């Protein structure tokens, strides 16, 4: 049958809750701070023709990790985002195993969310010691923050505050 | 919510597909088979050595006289006889329909069990790779573009140009 | 900063001039026309005390109170008050 | 193939390296070098105020 | 309808004769219903007796206009791009004479394609892109080629919002049937946030990128594709980066400035398109309002309020049903939208807003008559649709005893006056001219009405024009010249190719056209006014809202009983307005060229396209084909074998099509029947006709194929007559 797409007060919000969750670790720059020593800046159009920003950052933007094959990625691995969205509609058989061979008890996990198959290795608490939209809410309070920090300048002048 | 589209003659398009791409089967491996340098080089001075050419557009007649006979006398009597006039059995004729072809005629029939059936087993072969030809010569018939377009230097037409790294052609593989 | 810092506080001289003169002028509304200088509820004079307009429209002059001479024709005389 | 090996200087160390081609050091210490000069120093320490904005 | 309500098929209705009122298109065959179907296709007395949907259609089948205006414009930006002449013309204006369109040399074609400027074969333009396009804080041909697809972007999307309505299971009532906010929004931030946003991209980028164009260069010897960011360093030439100010207010010092704006008025010597140093300030000074303004408000309250003695008790309550009409809240609009378009048509020619207009004569009068026929074709409409109200829209009569029920109360009255108004005019407003002929052909000038014989004396001046160009000495601040250079007082020096605007003098031969307009504007309106007013009931027919606002004519009785209705008042009211506009046009160019347009050289001895021939000689209404029609038009009937030629070569057709209207306008109906059978007979003998009962035209269709033709005839006639006497000398 024809594919589906139910709107209803607030799908737009479940997938809109989700969009920012992904963008909260695609926040990247300060979540994984080792990520950019200077990688937040993409480094457009700085040909051995010419130039970057403008007075920039300048003591390209950069050395680089370049290239092409940028569309093929975001498309091809977007050709997976909509599969853990179909496959586990369910009727399970994913573990096609191998025709012969009884020696395949070996499992791996199950369906995972978190420390894996299950949680696991029961046995725990000594020390580590002394609601999950908050695990969302605070990372747009990390997202939209670099947002203005791209253009984060007064330039002609600077910190009035100071 | 969905198109009222399925042609009813949606049945025909598919045995029109057994045409286009089983036929295009005889293209993928004869072309990309080539033989690079078998020993090496083709030398074709034969029926074209010295008799003022051979074919080109006298090629078309000699090619498509018996291809005219072949393709022409194909869908016409794939099966359907009876063929007359008045009322509908729905595709846009089916004047054969309930009648197989001839009441008490001759050997209109191929094989036993009052049908044209060549038995039930043979779904194995011609379902996958043979209609794969459909979905293969889809993007591997759309390798057409990659193989030539970009017009190996000689020709740029209405010069906009607009970009320049390096050329594009065919041989297999790729930079990167 | 700059003189614009003593002007950062001058955001107050308009915005607080505006919004502090705000509520009263819309407070006992549902009124439209009318007041005391017309149709029935007389206690005359001009009077005395009733806010927004009076105080803050007088504060535009006020901002020019202590910064006066200051800037103006810069510093003169030997202590205008006589006290040491 | 300046920098098949962006090899350059000293090792080490004292100062303004960046030779000598390259140059200079332009504003040096933590700056530039960043590059990445290195290191971090009981400085200086950039942050504001100073450099004594030595201009002029 | 029928197949197959309701729950039970997807399966769409393709096949089974008819739909549209109920002994419908009947099984039994006919033709009339094929003009039916297209006509009245949009309408509402059928589709459903229930509002609901309709507003759910009109908010969609609306949409596909924007999207269209959007597929359009694209083929115009593309067109005004790679079919170039814009690059060529801009480094080289005063000089060029622009193109966008070009043939392909099939058959006769090519004659139409005739050297236009930056070195190429094509057909010209009187549609002032190449001049909005001055704008381009950037320049580049492939660039417009982005603005272009930027166009097709808005479209497909601003056209899948129309899928994303009606066809998608729709909003409802409240959504529009709560109106409470609508203009709140609209005027505040778009009306505002455009004009606003337009400010930001009207000094940022444009001002500077023609601040130093008005001199020379060849583009990209100027205005990069990014260049205009943070770099507030070239914004250095065209005022401060605020230097020491912070977000206007006052503790600011000017010992020498006052931000961009520094208000102009007049006209650039080198590009008299009016100054831009202003154009930001005025759009800024707009938006604010809208920005403040669109902040009413929530509705009755304000109209439920001020009444009086004779005034409008129903003023109070002036329509619950103004959230429940359309046909009403469309007709109102058209009068404004429409009447608010031809107010353009002036402020344009006596105040150009684009670089290179006036000098460009033909590329802003086309304008001033195109814009001019909408500020009229949209007004008769703005009446029609009120008639459409006045007849039907509401369910019952819930609306009562008010401003209207009032106006109607008098009605053989408001239109009783207005009438005499017109015959007072007409006699003072046309036979006025006819005097002249009868007495100048009699010939005794002593006694004409000349700008000089009947007492008026070498001055017009002392009125209000002369207190306009001279007002920069009131509460007025100032700024050299006026507001509109065409005013009485001071100044001359305007432009170095040809001319632009200068005073524009008056008296008589300006006095009386100005009056024919009155009488023409008035008797137009009489017929629409009385038309829409007497919409539903009367003492020629009271049983007279009983079908719709059309209906042919009630019937041979009562004497006449034919025209009546109000489709038809909106049929003979077009008939006039075609004049209303068609003679206002006739006015402007005969002025604007008899005086104004003309030309400088040494000692700027002015040399109008015509040494004011107007003078003593429009006053004669023959002079109007001595000096006009037979004078100019000699360019239409010389125009063969050329490049424009498509005008002379139209000017015969369309000067034919009109003279085909009369046949549709002037004739019976069971006539072409009585004829259509003789035909139908000869048809049957060979066995070749009956199926789909061939039928003559639907009494009022017939009038539909008058009128519409009479206009697309009688009009493009001049659309040709014009472009052929501004291209080529003028
Ligand atoms: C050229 C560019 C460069 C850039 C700019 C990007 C950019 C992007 N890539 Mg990517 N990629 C690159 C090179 C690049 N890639 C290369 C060279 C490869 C080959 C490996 C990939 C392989 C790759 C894959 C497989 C995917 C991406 C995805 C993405 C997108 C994911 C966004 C994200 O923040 O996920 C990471 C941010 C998070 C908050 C997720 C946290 C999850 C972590 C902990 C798992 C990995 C960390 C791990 C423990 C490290 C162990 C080592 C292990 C790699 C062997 C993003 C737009 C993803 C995507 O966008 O799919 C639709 C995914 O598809 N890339
Ligand atoms: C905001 C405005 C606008 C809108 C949305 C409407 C909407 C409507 N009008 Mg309306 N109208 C308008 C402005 C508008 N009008 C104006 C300005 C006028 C004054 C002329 C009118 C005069 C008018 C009348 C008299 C009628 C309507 C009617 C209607 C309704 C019928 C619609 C229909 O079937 O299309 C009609 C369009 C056609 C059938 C297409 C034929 C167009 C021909 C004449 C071509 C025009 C010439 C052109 C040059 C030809 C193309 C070029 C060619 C040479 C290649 C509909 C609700 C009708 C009704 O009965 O109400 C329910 C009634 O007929 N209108
Ligand atoms: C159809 C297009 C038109 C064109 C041709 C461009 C072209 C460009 N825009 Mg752009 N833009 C447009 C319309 C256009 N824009 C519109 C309508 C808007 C919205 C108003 C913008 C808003 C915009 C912004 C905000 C930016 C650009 C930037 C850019 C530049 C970065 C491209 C680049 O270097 O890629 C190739 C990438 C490279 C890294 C170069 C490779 C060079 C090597 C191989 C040598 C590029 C010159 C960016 C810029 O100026 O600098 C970063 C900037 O981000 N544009
Ligand atoms: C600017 C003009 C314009 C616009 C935006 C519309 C819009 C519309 N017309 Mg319409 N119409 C127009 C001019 C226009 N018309 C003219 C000049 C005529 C001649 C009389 C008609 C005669 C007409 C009829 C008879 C009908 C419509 C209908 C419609 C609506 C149906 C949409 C649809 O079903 O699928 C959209 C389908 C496509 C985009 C497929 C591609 C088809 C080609 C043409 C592109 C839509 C609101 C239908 C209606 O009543 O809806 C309100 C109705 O059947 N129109
Ligand atoms: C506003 C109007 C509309 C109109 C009246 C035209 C009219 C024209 N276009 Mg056009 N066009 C438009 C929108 C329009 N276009 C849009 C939106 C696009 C973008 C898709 C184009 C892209 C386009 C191209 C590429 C061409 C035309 C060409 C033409 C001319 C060829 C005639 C033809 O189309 O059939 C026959 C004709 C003058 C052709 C031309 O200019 O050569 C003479 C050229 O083929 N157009
Ligand atoms: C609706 C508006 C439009 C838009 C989208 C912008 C947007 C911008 N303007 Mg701007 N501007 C506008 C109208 C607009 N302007 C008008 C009408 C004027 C004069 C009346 C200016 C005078 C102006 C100046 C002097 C500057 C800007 C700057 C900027 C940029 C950053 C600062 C800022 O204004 O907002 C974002 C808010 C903050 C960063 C705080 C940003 C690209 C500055 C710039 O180049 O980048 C920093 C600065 O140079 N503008
Ligand atoms: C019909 C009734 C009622 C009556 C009897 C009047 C009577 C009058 N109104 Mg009036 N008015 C009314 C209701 C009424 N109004 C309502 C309901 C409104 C609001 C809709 C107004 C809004 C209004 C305005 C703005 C004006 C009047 C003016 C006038 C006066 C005309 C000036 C004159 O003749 O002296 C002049 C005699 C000389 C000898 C000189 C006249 C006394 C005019 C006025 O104030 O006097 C000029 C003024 O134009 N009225
Ligand atoms: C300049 C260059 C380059 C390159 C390279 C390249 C470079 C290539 C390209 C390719 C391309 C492709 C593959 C595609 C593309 C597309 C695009 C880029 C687009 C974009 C866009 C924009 C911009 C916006 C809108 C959207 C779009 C998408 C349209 C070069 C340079 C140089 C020098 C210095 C010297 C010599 C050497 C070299 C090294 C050479
Ligand atoms: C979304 C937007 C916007 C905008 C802006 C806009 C939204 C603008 C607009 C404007 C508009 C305009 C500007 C209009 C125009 C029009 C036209 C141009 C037309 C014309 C014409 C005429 C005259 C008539 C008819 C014909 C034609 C069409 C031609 C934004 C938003 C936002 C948000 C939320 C976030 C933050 C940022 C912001 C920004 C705050
Ligand atoms: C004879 C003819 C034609 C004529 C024609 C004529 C003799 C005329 C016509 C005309 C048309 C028209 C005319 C249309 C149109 C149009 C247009 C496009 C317009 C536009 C415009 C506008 C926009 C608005 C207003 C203004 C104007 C008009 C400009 C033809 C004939 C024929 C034959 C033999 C047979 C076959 C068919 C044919 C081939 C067909
Ligand atoms: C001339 C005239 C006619 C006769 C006009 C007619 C019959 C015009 C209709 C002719 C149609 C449009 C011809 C349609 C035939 C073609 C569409 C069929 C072939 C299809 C094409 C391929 C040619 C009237 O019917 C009429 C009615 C009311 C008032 C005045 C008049 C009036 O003046
Ligand atoms: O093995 C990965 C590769 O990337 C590393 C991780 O190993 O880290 C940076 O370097 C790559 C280039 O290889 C960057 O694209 C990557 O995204 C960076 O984090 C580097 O050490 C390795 O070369």
């Amino acid at each position: 049958s024809d594919p589906e797409g139910t709107g209803g007060f607030i799908e737009p919000k479940w997938l809109a809750y989700g969009e920012i969750i992904n963008g909260r670790y695609a926040m990247l720059g300060a979540v994984g701070a080792i990520a950019p020593e200077i990688l937040g800046k993409a480094g457009l159009i700085p040909q051995e023709t010419a130039l970057p920003w403008f007075r920039t950052g300048f003591i390209y933007n950069y050395w680089a990790d370049s290239y092409t094959l940028f569309v093929f990625e975001m498309a091809l691995m977007g050709f997976a985002e909509h599969r853990r969205f179909q496959d586990w509609a369910k009727p399970g058989s994913m573990g096609k195993q191998y025709f012969l061979g009884l020696e395949k008890g070996l499992g791996g996990s199950g369906e995972p969310a978190y420390p894996g198959g299950p949680f696991f290795n029961p046995l725990g608490f000594g020390k580590d010691e002394k609601k999950l939209k908050e695990v969302k809410n605070g990372r747009l309070a990390m997202l939209a923050i670099l947002g203005y920090f791209v253009q984060a300048l007064v330039t002609g002048v600077g910190p009035y505050q100071n | 919510s969905d198109p009222e589209s399925l042609r009813w003659n949606v049945q025909a398009e598919l045995v029109h597909s057994r045409w286009a791409m089983l036929g295009a089967a005889g293209i993928f491996i004869p072309e990309f088979l080539t033989k690079l340098g078998i020993l090496n080089t083709p030398s074709w001075y034969t029926a074209g050595e010295q008799e003022y050419f051979t074919d080109t557009t006298t090629l078309f007649i000699v090619e498509l006289v018996f291809i005219g006979w072949a393709e022409g006398r194909r869908w016409a009597d794939i099966l359907n006889p009876g063929c007359v006039n008045t009322d509908p059995i729905f595709p846009n004729n089916k004047l054969t329909g309930t009648d197989v072809g001839y009441p008490g005629g001759l050997w209109f029939d191929p094989l036993g069990w009052g049908s044209a059936s060549p038995q039930k087993l043979k779904e194995l072969r011609t379902k996958e790779i043979k209609n794969g030809r459909l979905a293969m010569l889809a993007v591997m018939g759309a390798w057409f573009q990659h193989i030539y377009t970009g017009t190996g230097p000689i020709d740029n037409l209405f010069a906009a140009h607009l970009a320049d790294p390096h050329a594009t052609i065919f041989a297999a593989f790729t930079p990167k | 900063d700059y003189i614009g810092s003593s002007t950062n506080l001058i955001m107050v001289t308009t915005t607080t001039l505006m919004l502090f003169a705000g509520r009263f002028g819309l407070a006992p509304s549902a009124n439209r026309k009318a007041t005391a200088g017309l149709k029935l509820e007389a206690r005359e004079s001009g009077i005395q005390t009733g806010d927004p307009a009076g105080f803050t429209l007088a504060d535009t002059l006020a901002c020019g109170a202590v910064g006066h001479i200051m800037g103006v024709g810069i510093v003169l005389g030997l202590k205008n008050t006589g006290v040491l | 193939a300046r920098a098949y090996t962006v090899e350059f200087g000293s090792c080490k160390f004292p100062e303004n390296f960046t030779g000598c081609q390259d140059l200079a050091k332009q504003k040096k210490v933590p700056f530039l070098s960043d590059d990445l000069d290195l290191e971090c120093e009981g400085k200086d320490k950039y942050k504001c105020g100073s450099n004594v904005f030595w201009k002029w | 309808l029928v197949d197959r309500d309701p729950i039970k098929t997807s399966f769409e209705q393709w096949a089974k004769p008819g739909h549209f009122s109920r002994t419908i298109a009947k099984g039994p065959d006919t033709t009339t219903w094929i003009w039916n179907l297209h006509a009245d296709a949009h309408d509402f007395d059928s589709h459903t007796s229930d509002l609901e949907e309709i507003s759910r259609k009109v908010f969609s089948a609306h949409f596909g206009q924007l999207s269209i205006i959007f597929l359009w414009l694209s083929g115009m930006y593309f067109h005004g791009a790679r079919f170039s002449n814009y690059e060529a013309w801009l480094n080289d204006p005063t000089h060029i004479g622009p193109s966008a369109q070009v043939v392909w040399p099939i058959v006769g074609q090519e004659i139409l394609n005739g050297d236009v400027g930056g070195g190429f074969r094509g057909i010209q333009i009187t549609s002032g892109f190449f001049q909005i396009w001055r704008a381009s804080g950037i320049t580049s041909e492939l660039q417009l080629y982005c603005t272009a697809i930027g166009a097709l972007v808005f479209a497909g999307l601003m056209l899948f919002a129309g899928w994303f309505h009606y066809h998608k299971a729709a909003p409802k009532l409240a959504w529009f049937q709560d109106v409470e906010s609508m203009l709140n929004h609209h005027l505040a931030g778009l009306l505002g946030l455009g004009s606003l946003s337009w400010a930001r991209h009207q000094v940022h980028v444009s001002l500077p990128i023609n601040q130093f164009l008005n001199a020379g260069v060849d583009p990209k010897e100027i205005p990069l594709p990014h260049e205009f960011i943070l770099n507030r360093d070239l914004l250095a030439q065209l005022y401060p980066s605020f230097a020491e100010g912070a977000t206007p207010f006052f503790t600011l010092n000017w010992s020498k400035y006052a931000d961009f704006l520094t208000f102009r008025g007049g006209l650039d010597p080198l590009t008299g398109g009016l100054w831009l140093t202003d154009i930001a300030h005025h759009h800024l000074a707009i938006a604010i309002l809208f920005l403040i303004a669109g902040h009413m408000y929530r509705i009755k309250d304000i109209l439920e309020a001020h009444k009086g003695p004779f005034t409008g008790q129903g003023h109070k309550g002036l329509y619950e049903i103004l959230t429940t009409s359309w046909h009403a809240q469309l007709s109102i609009n058209l009068a404004m939208l429409g009447s608010l378009t031809i107010v353009v048509a002036q402020h344009m020619y006596s105040m150009p807003p684009y670089p290179y207009l006036a000098t460009d004569y033909a590329t802003q009068l086309s304008l001033f008559t195109h814009h001019m026929w909408i500020g009229g074709f949209l007004i008769v409409g703005a009446a029609a649709h009120a008639a459409i109200f006045m007849v039907r829209d509401y369910d019952p009569t819930t609306r009562y005893n008010d401003l209207l029920d009032r106006v109607l109360r008098h009605r053989d009255a408001i239109i009783s006056h207005l009438n005499w108004v017109c015959i007072f005019l007409g006699f003072h407003s046309f036979g006025l001219y006819i005097h002249n002929d009868t007495m100048s052909a009699l010939g005794r000038p002593q006694d004409m009405f000349s700008d000089t014989a009947i007492q008026l004396q070498p001055v017009f001046a002392q009125w209000i024009q002369n207190t306009h160009a001279l007002a920069p000495g009131t509460t007025a601040p100032g700024a050299t010249a006026s507001t509109s250079l065409t005013w009485g007082g001071g100044d001359l020096v305007a432009v170095g190719n040809k001319v632009a605007l200068l005073p524009i003098p008056l008296g008589t031969a300006d006095f009386l056209v100005h009056h024919i307009h009155a009488f023409t504007i008035h008797v137009t309106v009489l017929i629409l006014l009385k038309g829409v007013l007497f919409a539903r009931s009367s003492r020629l027919i009271p049983d007279k809202a009983n079908l719709g606002f059309r209906f042919p004519c009630d019937g041979p009785g009562r004497g006449g009983t034919c025209q009546v209705s109000a489709w038809d008042h909106v049929f003979l009211g077009l008939f006039w307005m075609y004049n209303s506009i068609s003679v206002v046009i006739f006015h402007f160019s005969w002025k604007m060229q008899s005086d104004v347009w003309g030309t400088i050289n040494d000692q700027g001895v002015v040399t109008h396209i015509t040494a004011g021939n107007f003078a003593q000689s429009s006053i004669t209404i023959n002079g109007w084909l001595r000096d006009f029609l037979w004078a100019q038009a000699s360019q239409v009937i010389q125009s063969y074998g050329s490049s424009l030629s498509a005008y002379g070569l139209f000017f015969l057709g369309a000067h034919f099509v009109w003279a085909f209207s009369l046949m549709f306008l002037f004739s019976g109906r069971g006539y072409w029947q009585e004829l259509i059978e003789s035909i139908v007979w000869a048809h049957n003998k060979l066995k070749v006709a009956p199926a789909t009962q061939p039928r003559a035209l639907s009494i009022v269709q017939g009038r539909a194929v008058g009128v519409t033709h009479y206009l697309l005839g009688g009009i493009a006639t001049t659309w040709a007559f014009f472009l052929a006497r501004i291209i080529a000398v003028g």
